[PDB]
């Protein structure tokens, strides 16, 4: 799920079932958009479709420009982006 | 190890 | 799936997915249509669903009418119906 | 032990 933690924000998901082409994240203004479809044409009888869809808000000290995502071998998308820190 | 998962801005 | 057999039709679909008011079994003319779908509000975030469609012919000495379903604790769903025979 | 699942027919 999301983690708000004292230096990042991030977003750790499941999604093993999905392809790279089948997932979408979508970062626009403040807001983050995961999504999934799969969808598997079995046979001559029929098909099976699964989805997911989630939205999260980025806090105000993480420039939306900076989130960025990476998907694991084992199925785990990540979606991070880093908060401003003092220097 | 990873993939980069590109990012929709639109 | 479907299995035709000398003295009946018919279909065995794992569903253990669905409750039983998420899933439609759809008999008309020599067609049966077979529909399920389930959605989770997991949270304030977003949800999943899955679903999938089937369609399969009906025999013509199968009187549609006969056709009947259900379903087992495991989560198998059966639709059956029997074929016309000599008497 | 079997739940009936009702036939719609329309």
């Amino acid at each position: 799920g999301m983690r708000l933690e004292k230096d990042r924000f991030s977003v750790n998901l499941d999604v093993k079932h999905f392809s790279p082409e089948e997932l979408k994240v979508k970062v626009l203004g403040d807001v983050i958009e995961v999504h999934g479809k799969h969808e598997e044409r079995q046979d001559e009888h029929g098909f099976i479709s699964r989805e997911f869809h989630r939205k999260y808000r980025i806090p105000a000290d993480v420039d939306p420009l900076t989130i960025t995502s990476s998907l694991s071998s084992d199925g785990v998308l990540t979606v991070n982006g880093p908060r401003k820190q003092v220097s | 190890g990873e993939r980069t998962i590109p990012i929709t801005r639109e």
